[PDB]
């Protein structure tokens, strides 16, 4: 593609000024491009891809959100205004579908296949359910839904067998899986049981922690906390 | 309204 | 173009979803479609057309500054980092200059030869003046301020015949005629000049007003205040 | 700094 002339390293340096600019366009561009080199993603690297496509799509969600919100309301003694509603929210949708895609794209050819090590392997699996999810959001599905479901139950079975459970992917990744089962599953019951028993082993596991990584850890538990709190 | 992972 | 096959009236309804929704973008793309069906544009038109390029090219505005500020850092003791921040701005300079070109262009083919009531052609003409200041703040450039300058001049030399020193038009482009005195010109005291005659002579109408237009004119008139304060 | 007309 685009990036194919350009070093990786270059790609990487640009990605992360891309990121101080608030270019997040630009800057999952460059980061598709990285990955298309073929070698392996480092940490830092992993989380400037995360970082741009979760603001690029976010910036897409919360449109979609707007233009559907407008389309039903379209829809209850409301007068007919032609299709162009539908049309938009059609537009953003197949633009937010195509970002998912081109991210498990990614994900599929190949970063999960060569990732080994449990940060990484968990890190992508992740990636994978929430992009599913994003794709469940807007689905109108079930295999959707399951493909999501997959990936994160992959991706917390190996966490639970190789990372404590302070670590911060561990408890983003239990932290997305419960908001899967809340908000895509139907299963709230399931999302409260796992947001309590993540946050719970995880206070147990605090004193071991140094400064910085305790507030790494609790910065997420609070988000867990946040959840049940609204959830209950 | 559900809090999911931040974006960074 | 793209926007060929659309209805101007579904141009325009998408350009205000597109609004609600943040997708300024996709906003000017629509607002660009509609100005090249041919037809004149109403008020509220005029005012879609500018806040979509308004917001498109002001997060360009934004992003060069970071760029060029990181750019201009890595010139003073400073390690060699490579070609790659001078590259990724004049990629962000070579977009955002895109942008002016694309409005200028409409407004020379054929939004301002078109206008003949003072409210539409001031308006063409500040934003003619507008979009060449801002390709002047990045131009390494004696032309582009002097047609800046003498569009600004056009508009403002109608706007005195034509309109009360209370017209948020007429305020406006006073405040952005400020603007390029003190940002482009290095006319600090002519920016100050006009900027308090322009108060003053506003204030010295606010009775002839109703409550709405006092509301919206008042506004204007505390960002020129804002800008005395600061310039002073 | 200087304020110009807003995006609105
Ligand atoms: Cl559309
Ligand atoms: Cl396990
Ligand atoms: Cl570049
Ligand atoms: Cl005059
Ligand atoms: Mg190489
Ligand atoms: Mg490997
Ligand atoms: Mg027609
Ligand atoms: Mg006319």
């Amino acid at each position: 593609g685009a990036m194919g002339s350009m070093e990786r390293a270059s790609l990487i340096q640009k990605a992360k000024l891309a990121e101080q600019a608030e270019r997040y366009e630009d800057m999952a561009a460059f980061m598709k491009g990285a990955v298309e080199k073929g070698e392996e993603l480092s940490c830092e690297e992993r989380n400037l891809l995360s970082v741009a496509y979760k603001n690029v799509v976010g910036g897409q969600r919360a449109a979609w959100r707007v233009l559907s919100s407008i389309e039903q309301k379209s829809n209850e003694g409301s007068e007919e205004k032609g299709p162009e509603v539908r049309e938009y929210r059609e537009k953003v949708e197949t633009e937010l579908q195509g970002v998912c895609d081109t991210v498990l794209g990614l994900l599929d050819s190949h970063l999960i296949k060569e990732a080994g090590d449990a940060e990484s392997r968990v890190f992508y699996l992740k990636m994978k359910g929430d992009y599913y999810r994003y794709l469940a959001e807007v689905a109108t599905k079930k295999r959707i839904i399951d493909s999501a479901r997959s990936a994160y139950q992959e991706a917390m079975d190996i966490s639970k067998k190789e990372m404590p459970p302070t670590n911060p992917i561990r408890l983003g990744l239990a932290l997305n899986f419960s908001v899967f089962h809340y908000e895509i599953a139907n299963s709230p019951e399931e999302a409260i049981s796992l947001a309590k028993t993540t946050f719970d082993e995880a206070m147990a596991d605090l004193h071991t922690l140094s400064e910085d990584s305790y507030k790494d850890s609790t910065l997420i538990m609070q988000l867990l906390r946040d959840n049940l709190t609204l959830w209950t | 309204r559900s809090r999911s992972s931040l974006a960074t």
